[PDB]
């Protein structure tokens, strides 16, 4: 096969000018998003219900084999996961 | 006809634009751009002048016998006239495989109107919008 | 669709049938050589007749006399039939139009096909038998297979038209079991092994009487001769080599009649079509002998 | 007009030709059969009878 | 097979999800600089179609993507891409069916 | 005379074509690239300035 990508990809173009596509939003675009986040009301409530569902509940870090890590960080040992 | 590119010579594309394109025999050889006019029971041959002969123009070159395709009346058609002519002219067939102005010859109406004019021998443009038979 | 009248069960239903009408006898593709040519026109190329070696002088110079070669030239035609039907037709008929107009067109290319073929064959054979009346049944066949013999070529096909068969299977060598070995004439008529397998020749391809073209068609310009068996100078049989006549049969896509159904994009018009392009030209046209009246 | 097969006919394609050559007319021939073959050892000699 | 496509879970709804709104889910091999295996890398499948033979079989595959007011193209060979088809008009089909434009009329009526 | 090209040039062989068509005179094209491009939703506009 081949060691760089082969197919194009759509994701070029005049940069952030006068014409509209997802990945080519200007400042005020993103200003805007900025806008209805800040309002607050119904709107910005369910958008932050739905960062609370995904991502409000906390998290865990994990290591495959983190035992086998153990070394000394600083005088005292601790293993990956603990670092 | 002919349009010349630098050294190279190529034919004409006939037909500019229309649909109304028809099936007949040849009653002769005919030549692309040829007017010609029924010879017989769905047989047409080259248009003689003055008139009273012509169904529409030869599409492509043909031997005596074989089938021909036609453009009619509706069609848009690059033609080689035997005269000068300019936009607004109503032609008819010269009986000599060209087109001539109606004003030439001795016929008072024509088939096709020059939108593009031509010098004589030059292919003009021209829109077929009549058909001529016999009556008497 | 929306049809108008409901079908109740039991076959208290409206009639709902089509008799055909007249069906021509399709013969041509197995009655010549068919090319599938690759394009619209082309050549066959033939090369000239046998000849003697020289008598010559011994230590002289011996003369050329090479193999020379000149061409057939085919030059297909387009063969079309079409038929356009309004929407509120096809939604309304006792029966599938699309189905009854794309076998019209199928049938009437073939037929196209066969008058190409058999205009050809009888008007560019180049021997004749004229049996003046008189013995018209195995004889005349018997004697143009001489006839195209004495070109030194063999044939081993005839073509026949319907009054042709009627003398025929009237001749007393045939029509009596004793005189043909079988009685497979008097029982079977055209079907008859034998009507396939007479005088040398083994193969039999009948012809219907409108084949043939008169001119009286439109579109079509007719051939130079009568195809007929009735009356004084009709051609009404040709005997030849089958090897010898070329039907060559040109589409632009597949090998083959092209059928294409269509909808009108504006009018509410439905339509279908069939193209064919066909010639038929002898490689040798001595090699064909017809039969007159 | 447009593009026809005619125009282009020997431009954008070339016409078929067979790869098969049809033969001419051919004689019969049975003499090495219907007759007795003598090769001879001189081109003119005698056979006694 | 665990380490060749550690993040395998993210790459199956990425190409599932294509192949059920395209007519297939289509991508590259890709190679670190040393020749072993990188990842299998999905392509953009609205940018991509197949060159089928006549059995129907893909033997290329012709893009066309968005370049600065204009559009680049070009043309691969099926020989080092890949293509995932989902829904489709027969067992031999290899270039399968949109369920959005199949639909198409639905979600207009819908829309309206 | 023998048998030679100019007496069988149509009937023994045909004529090579060249596979490819000489593509003839291609003006250079650069507007896309050399402006920039409005994508209008509209036949007829006003652009504010
Ligand atoms: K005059
Ligand atoms: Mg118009
Ligand atoms: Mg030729
Ligand atoms: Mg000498
Ligand atoms: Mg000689
Ligand atoms: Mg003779
Ligand atoms: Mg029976
Ligand atoms: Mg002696």
């Amino acid at each position: 096969a081949s060691s760089t990508p082969q197919t194009n990809v759509d994701s070029m173009g005049g940069g952030h000018s006068y014409q509209f596509n997802g990945q080519d939003l200007t400042f005020e675009d993103l200003r805007d998003i900025k806008d209805v986040r800040d309002s607050g009301g119904q709107v910005a409530q369910l958008m932050d219900y739905k960062a609370l569902l995904n991502f409000g509940e906390g998290c865990e870090i994990h290591v495959e084999g983190d035992d086998e890590t153990k070394q000394l960080v600083d005088g005292e040992p601790m293993t990956l996961s603990e670092w | 006809a002919t349009e010349t590119q630098g050294e190279h010579t190529f034919p004409v594309e006939v037909l500019i634009s229309g649909e109304e394109l028809r099936g007949y025999t040849a009653g002769e050889a005919l030549s692309a751009g040829e007017p010609v006019y029924l010879s017989g029971d769905y047989e047409v041959s080259a248009s003689s002048a003055d008139g009273g002969e012509f169904l529409g123009v030869n599409l492509y070159d043909v031997a005596s016998g074989e089938p021909v395709a036609l453009a009619g009346d509706d069609c848009e058609v690059r033609v080689e006239v035997s005269e000068q002519v300019t936009a607004n002219d109503e032609i008819l067939p010269d009986g000599l495989g060209t087109f001539e102005t109606v004003a030439t010859s001795a016929a008072s109406a024509g088939v096709a109107i020059v939108q593009e004019g031509a010098a004589s021998g030059e292919v003009c443009e021209a829109y077929i919008f009549a058909v001529q038979g016999t009556t008497a | 669709s929306d049809p108008e009248y409901v079908d109740t069960l039991f076959r208290e239903q409206l009639l709902e049938v089509v008799m055909e009408g007249r069906e021509l006898r399709k013969v041509a593709r197995e009655a010549s050589n068919v090319i599938n040519a690759n394009t619209r026109v082309g050549d066959v190329p033939i090369a000239s007749d046998e000849e003697f070696a020289r008598p010559t002088g011994q230590g002289a110079e011996i003369r050329d006399d090479g193999e020379t070669y000149t061409t057939v030239a085919w030059n297909a035609t387009k063969l079309t039939e079409g038929s356009r039907v309004t929407d509120e037709m096809r939604d309304q008929a006792m029966v599938d139009l699309i189905e009854r107009n794309i076998q019209r067109v199928g049938a009437s290319l073939e037929n196209g096909i066969n008058r190409v073929f058999l205009t050809e064959l009888v008007d560019n054979a180049q021997n004749n038998h004229d049996t003046a009346g008189s013995n018209q049944g195995y004889q005349a066949l018997n004697s143009a297979v001489g006839e195209v013999d004495k070109d030194d070529f063999r044939p081993d096909t005839y073509v026949t038209h319907p009054d042709y068969r009627t003398q025929l299977f009237n001749d007393t060598n045939l029509a009596y079991a004793n005189r043909a070995g079988t009685n497979e004439v008097l029982r079977n008529r055209e079907d008859a092994p034998i009507v396939g397998d007479i005088a040398g020749l083994d193969m039999h391809a009948a012809m219907s009487s409108a084949t043939y073209d008169d001119g009286t068609d439109i579109g079509w310009s007719g051939g130079s001769e009568t195809w007929g068996f009735s009356s004084d100078g009709d051609k009404g049989a040709v005997v030849y080599d089958r090897d010898n006549i070329h039907t060559i049969l040109y589409a632009p896509n597949g090998q083959d009649v092209e059928i294409k159904d269509y909808e009108d994009p504006i009018r509410d018009i439905t339509g279908v079509n069939g193209r064919l392009h066909v010639d038929c030209q002898y490689s040798q046209g001595r090699s064909s002998a017809t039969v007159q009246y | 007009f447009a593009a026809s097969d005619p125009e282009y006919v020997d431009t954008l394609f070339r016409e078929q030709l067979l790869e098969v050559v049809m033969e001419g007319r051919e004689l019969r021939k049975v003499a090495r059969e219907a007759s007795n073959v003598i090769n001879a050892n001189t081109r003119v000699g005698d056979v006694p009878i | 097979l665990e380490d060749a496509f550690p993040h395998l879970d993210l790459l199956v709804l990425d190409l599932g999800g294509d192949a059920l709104w395209y007519p297939y889910a289509v991508g590259e091999i890709q190679e670190t600089i040393t020749g072993e295996f990188k990842e299998a890398l999905p392509a953009e499948p609205w940018t991509l179609m197949p060159e089928s033979d006549a059995q129907g079989k893909v033997q290329a595959w012709h893009q066309r993507t968005k370049t600065h007011g204009g559009y680049q193209t070009q043309t691969l060979p099926a020989d080092d891409l890949w293509h995932i088809v989902i829904n489709k008009a027969s067992a031999r089909d290899e270039v399968g069916i949109s369920e959005v434009l199949r639909n198409k009329d639905e979600i207009q009526a819908f829309k309206q």
